[PDB]
RNA sequence: UUGGCACCUCGAUGUCGGCUCAUCGCAUCCUGGGGCUGUAGUCGGUCCCAAGGGUUGGGCUGUUCGCCCAUUAAAGCGGUACGCGAGCUGGGUUCAGAACGUCGUGAGACAGUUCGGUCCCUAUCCGUCGUGGGCGUAGGAAAUUUGAGAGGAGCUGUCCUUAGUACGAGAGGACCGGGAUGGACAUACCUCUGGUGUACCAGUUGUCGUGCCAACGGCAUAGCUGGGUAGCUAUGUGUGGACGGGAUAAGUGCUGAAAGCAUCUAAGCAUGAAGCCCCCCUCAAGAUGAGAUUUCCCAACUUCGGUUAUAAGAUCCCUCAAAGAUGAUGAGGUUAAUAGGUUCGAGGUGGAAGCAUGGUGACAUGUGGAGCUGACGAAUACUAAUCGAUCGAAGACUUAAU
C-alpha cells in the first residue's frame, strides 16, 4: 500500500537509490498503490554518476511491496521493503542491472524486460 | 460473562472471596448478578475437587482465599482442606450443577435482587 | 439550552401520562395463603 | 423461477476447478413445503406460499414459538405438512409448475445458477454519525472540541429547520438486504445444503431467501 | 446434523498426502506455476513461521531469504497446487509464531536441528 | 461585486478563513444528444437541448483569491445571514502588554508593521434521526400479503478487436459495432489477509505474602513482553449502478395544404438524449380511502344486555441472544436443551505439576502435541426456567341482490 510521501528504495543501477512518491497514477481519488501500479517520483538519494539525479521527476513501477499481494488460489506473497524501479515511459527499465526479487504480478503488466532483467520472479 | 461494575482485577479479588465464602458457609446472601457469576466459580472449584490430585489441588489453590475453618471439637483446617475432603466427598455420584439459587425480593438501600445462593 | 416559555398544566400532565409504576408480579403462596413475588421466597413463611 | 427458503450456516471456503480460492456460505435448505397457491382469481396476483422448518406440533399450554397454534396448525394442515417456522411466498415462479403439499427440494437450483439472496441484516443498535452514515469525524487535537458530532443539520434563518433524512444518529442494523448476482458452487442433497459463493446479509443461523437472478 | 455441516461439504476437498510439520521446520514446497506453456513446478524452500485455524481454511506460512530481501509466502494447507511437501528439515523452538525472525539476519537466525 | 439609501435589529442579530454536514439554481466543467463550421479522420471552434450522477491530492500564504507541482473524463459558476461558532477551531480581525517606522511639544496616534493575548450554556417548543404505548380500521386472533404513495441508486477511465478498411502525398488515423479489465463510490460479510481482543496460553523484573524448598497468589498501565478464540472490524472478501420498454427536448424527417409551386405542421404519421415515467433496491393500508388471502375461536345467563367469564390468542413473571439504551424483537419455561454446570471437541498457547535421569550449577532431557483454555460446535435435566395470575369475542343500522 504506497501511498503519496511514501519512501521507497529503488532496485536497479539506475542512479537513484530512494524515491518519493508524489501521485499514484490511474484515476481520480486514487490513494495507495501495490506491485505493478506506476507512480510518479521525485528522486530523494542518488549515486554519483548514473542516468538519473537527485531532484529529477520520474516514473517507476512498483517491485515487492511489505503489504504483499493475495493470488487467485488465495496464496500471499510479502516481501520485506518496498521497491521501485524507474521506467522509461515505454514500460521498460531505465537500469540493465535490476536487483532484488520480482513479483510474479509484473508479467501481466507487460514489464516483460523487468521481469526477464530479475535474479528472481515469484 | 457480566463486568459487575467492577475493574477486571477488582472483580476477580471480589468472585474468588466470594467463592470461598460460600464454601466456608455453604449458603450466602448476595445480589443476584453476582451470584449467577460465582455459580460457575464455586462450581469449576468443586470439579477440581473432585478430581482430588496433586495438580488440581494446586490449581485450587490459585482461587480459594487463605481462610481458616474451626469445626467442632476444635478441629481446625482451610478452605482448601474442606474443598477437597468432605465437599467432594459430597458431590462424587453428581455431575453438575452443586448449587442453587433462590431469589428473594428487593433490598431497601437499593432496589437490588437479594438471593440465596447455597449448595446442591 | 433553556425552555423558552412556561409548560402548561395541560402540557406537564400530558407528559406525565406515563410516568406511573406496575403492580407487582405477585401471587398467593400455595403454603400459606399469603401473597409473595413469584420465583421469589415467600418471606411470610420461607417456601419454595 | 426456483425460490427456496433457507437457514444460514456459516461461511468457509472451497477450491474450484483450476484450484481458485472460492469463499463459501453454508445455506440449509430443508423441509420447504408448498403451502399455498396464491392466483389472480382470488388473490389478485400469482405466487406460491413456501414453509421451511419445522414446528412442533400444537399443545395445550405452550409458551413459546415452539409449538404452533390452532390457526398456523390449521393453515398448515390444509395442505398435508407439518407447522412450519418461517412462511415466506414467491412471485418469480411459475405457479402451474407447482402444487399445494408438494416439497421444494435443495437440486431444484444447479451448480452455476445466478440468484439473488434477501437477509435481514446484523444488528447494531444504536450507533452513531461515523458509523451508521460514513461520515468523516473532525480533527483529534489542534484543540478540536469536534470528534464524532455530526456537522450542521442545516443552513440559517433560510430554512430554519431541518430538513428530512439528515443522516442523524440511530438504530443500525436489522434491515432487509437483497445481494445479487451470487452464484450457487454446488448442491448437497443429503446435508440438504446449497453453498453460495460469496457473503449473505445476516447472523449466523438466521434466514435467507433464494431466488432466480432478476436481472 | 446442523453442526457438522461445515465440515461434511468440506471434507471432499482435505488433503490426507500432506506430512506432519510444526512452526519452526524448513520444509520444500513444490507449487504448480501454469505459465502461459506449460505447469512447470517451482520450489519454496524456507522456515515455517506459523500455522493457523483448522479446516480447508487452514493456512500455513514460509519465509526465505531470496536475494537480501525476505520473502514470505502463505499457502492455504489444502491448495491442490501445491504437489507435494518435504520437510527438509527439523526444528527446535520455543514458539507457535516465529514473527521475531522479521528482525533478524544471518547468524541471529539459526534453529537446531531436532 | 464595489457603492447609494438608512427601512428591522445597539434593555447584543458574534463578521474573516478553515473543519463537519450539506441543500438548491443553471448562465453546463465532464459525461449523454444535436445544428453550423474556413468539419478530410483523429483534433478542435461556436451555438442549441440537457441539473442524472460526477466534479483530485499537495507546496506558499490566516488567508478567500492567486501562482506553482503532479494528476484527472472533468478539476463548473453562483444562492442558502459572502449556508453552517447553543456543531468545531481561532491563524486574520477589533480591548488591556511591549517594540519598530512615522506623525504629534506632549498625553498619544496609524486599518502601517511585530511578538503575546479566557470561544459560556444540563434543549422547553417547532424541526430532525431513531425507537415504544393508546385508540381506530363494526366480532375476537395468528400468519401471508397488494401497493396508493415515499426514499435510494443514477459517475466514469484504459486496453484488445473491428483496423491501420478507408479518411488516405504523407504525417497520422474512426464512426459505429463487439469483448476484456480498472478509479471513485455504495452495500453486505468475517472464509481468507490483517487489527483489536482487561475472566485465553505462555515468558519475565522488583517487592510483599501463603511458615520453609518447590509451586503459586497480590501489587507495580492489563507491571512489562510474545502470541491469540469469539464478537466487533478495513486496509480484507463478495456484490451493485446490467439490460430493456413508454413518452419527449434540441434536432432530423415523411405525407401535405394554406400560397395548383415550395414547405417537418395547419390536419395527419414517424424518429430522436446520461434527462422524464417504468424497469432495479428499500419502506409502506394512521392509504381514517384504514385494502386482500388462508387459518383459528363460537355460550349462557338474559328479564333484555351498558351482561358476566371465558375460548382462539397474548401477556405478567422467569432462563436467555442471532436482538437490544429502555420498551421492543427473536430463542425458551419441565409434555423443556433457554442459560449455567458436567462430558466430548474445534481453535489458541506450546511442552503443566509431580517424579526420574544428566550436570557442581544456572539448567537440560524423558514421562508426554503434555497441561490449561471467555465467548464457537455437540450431548446430557445435575442447577435454575418448579406454583400461579391477568387481559382477551358473542359480532350496529339502511338498501339491493338474495
Ligand atoms: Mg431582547
Amino acid at each position: 500500500m504506497i501511498q503519496q510521501e511514501t519512501r521507497l528504495k529503488v532496485a536497479d543501477n539506475s542512479g537513484a537509490r530512494e524515491v518519493l512518491t508524489i501521485k499514484v497514477l490511474g484515476g481520480s481519488g486514487r490513494k495507495t498503490a501495490n506491485i505493478g501500479d506506476v507512480i510518479v517520483c521525485t528522486v530523494k538519494n542518488a549515486t554519483p554518476g548514473g542516468v538519473v539525479k537527485k531532484g529529477d521527476v520520474v516514473k517507476a513501477v512498483i517491485v515487492r511491496t511489505k503489504s504483499g499481494v493475495r493470488r487467485n488460489d488465495g496464496s500471499y506473497i510479502k516481501f520485506d521493503e518496498n521497491a521501485c524501479v524507474i521506467i522509461r515511459d515505454d514500460k521498460g527499465p531505465r537500469g540493465t542491472r535490476i536487483f532484488g526479487p520480482v513479483a510474479r504480478e509484473l508479467r501481466e503488466g507487460n514489464f516483460m524486460k523487468i521481469v526477464s532483467l530479475a535474479p528472481e520472479v515469484l | 460473562y457480566r463486568k459487575l461494575g467492577r475493574t477486571s482485577d477488582q472483580r476477580k479479588a471480589m468472585l474468588r472471596d466470594l467463592a470461598t465464602s460460600l464454601i466456608i458457609s455453604e449458603r450466602i446472601e448476595t445480589t443476584e448478578a453476582r451470584a449467577k457469576e460465582v455459580r460457575s466459580v464455586v462450581e469449576k472449584l468443586i470439579t477440581l475437587g473432585k478430581k482430588g490430585d496433586l495438580a488440581s489441588r494446586r490449581n485450587a489453590a490459585k482461587t480459594l482465599r487463605n481462610v481458616e475453618i474451626l469445626n467442632e471439637d476444635e478441629t481446625t483446617q482451610t478452605a482448601l482442606q474442606k474443598l477437597f475432603g468432605e465437599i467432594a466427598e459430597r458431590y462424587t455420584e453428581r455431575q453438575g450443577g452443586y448449587t442453587r439459587i433462590l431469589k428473594q425480593g428487593p433490598r431497601r438501600g437499593d432496589g437490588a435482587e437479594s438471593v440465596i445462593i447455597e449448595l446442591v | 439550552a433553556v425552555p423558552k416559555r412556561r409548560t402548561s398544566k395541560t402540557r406537564k400532565n400530558k407528559r406525565r401520562t406515563h410516568f406511573k409504576i406496575s403492580v407487582p408480579g405477585m401471587t398467593e403462596c400455595p403454603n400459606c395463603g399469603e401473597y409473595k413475588l413469584s420465583h421469589r421466597v415467600c418471606k411470610n413463611c420461607g417456601s419454595y | 423461477t426456483k425460490g427456496i427458503l433457507g437457514r444460514k450456516i456459516g461461511m468457509t471456503q472451497v477450491f474450484g476447478e483450476n484450484g481458485e480460492l472460492i469463499p463459501v456460505t453454508v445455506v440449509e435448505a430443508k423441509e420447504n413445503v408448498v403451502l399455498q397457491k396464491k392466483t389472480v382469481e382470488v388473490d389478485g396476483y400469482n405466487a406460491i406460499q413456501v414453509g421451511f422448518e419445522d414446528k412442533k406440533a400444537y399443545k395445550k399450554d405452550a409458551k413459546s414459538n415452539k409449538y404452533a397454534n390452532k390457526p398456523a396448525e390449521g393453515h398448515a394442515k390444509k395442505a398435508d405438512a407439518a407447522p412450519k417456522r418461517f412462511i415466506r411466498e414467491f412471485r418469480n415462479v411459475d405457479v402451474d409448475a407447482y402444487e399445494v403439499g408438494q416439497e421444494v427440494s435443495v437440486d431444484t437450483f444447479v451448480a452455476g445458477d445466478v440468484i439473488d439472496v434477501t437477509g435481514v441484516s446484523k444488528g447494531k443498535g444504536f450507533q452513531g454519525a461515523i458509523k451508521r452514515h460514513g461520515q468523516s469525524r473532525g480533527p483529534m487535537s489542534h484543540g478540536s472540541h469536534f470528534h464524532r458530532a455530526p456537522g450542521s443539520v442545516g443552513m440559517a434563518s433560510d430554512a430554519s429547520r431541518v430538513f428530512k433524512g439528515q443522516k442523524m444518529p440511530g438504530r443500525m442494523g436489522g434491515n432487509t438486504v437483497t445481494v445479487q448476482n451470487l452464484e450457487v458452487v454446488q448442491v448437497d442433497t443429503e446435508n440438504k445444503v446449497i453453498l453460495v459463493k460469496g457473503n449473505v446479509p445476516g447472523p449466523k443461523k438466521g434466514l435467507v431467501e433464494i431466488r432466480t437472478s432478476i436481472k | 446434523t446442523n453442526h457438522k455441516l461445515i465440515e461434511a461439504v468440506t471434507k471432499s476437498q482435505l488433503r490426507t498426502d500432506l506430512p506432519s510439520f510444526r512452526p519452526g521446520d524448513t520444509l520444500r514446497v513444490h507449487v504448480r506455476i501454469i505459465e502461459g506453456t506449460r505447469e512447470r513446478i517451482q520450489v519454496f524452500e524456507g522456515v515455517v513461521i506459523k500455522r493457523r485455524g483448522g479446516g480447508v481454511s487452514e493456512t500455513f506460512t514460509v519465509r526465505k531469504i531470496s536475494s537480501g530481501v525476505g520473502v514470505e509466502r502463505t499457502f492455504p494447507l489444502h491448495t491442490p497446487k501445491i504437489e507435494k511437501i518435504e520437510v527438509k528439515r527439523r526444528g527446535k523452538v520455543r514458539r507457535a509464531k516465529l514473527y521475531y525472525l522479521r528482525s533478524l539476519r544471518g547468524k541471529a537466525a539459526r534453529i537446531q536441528e531436532i
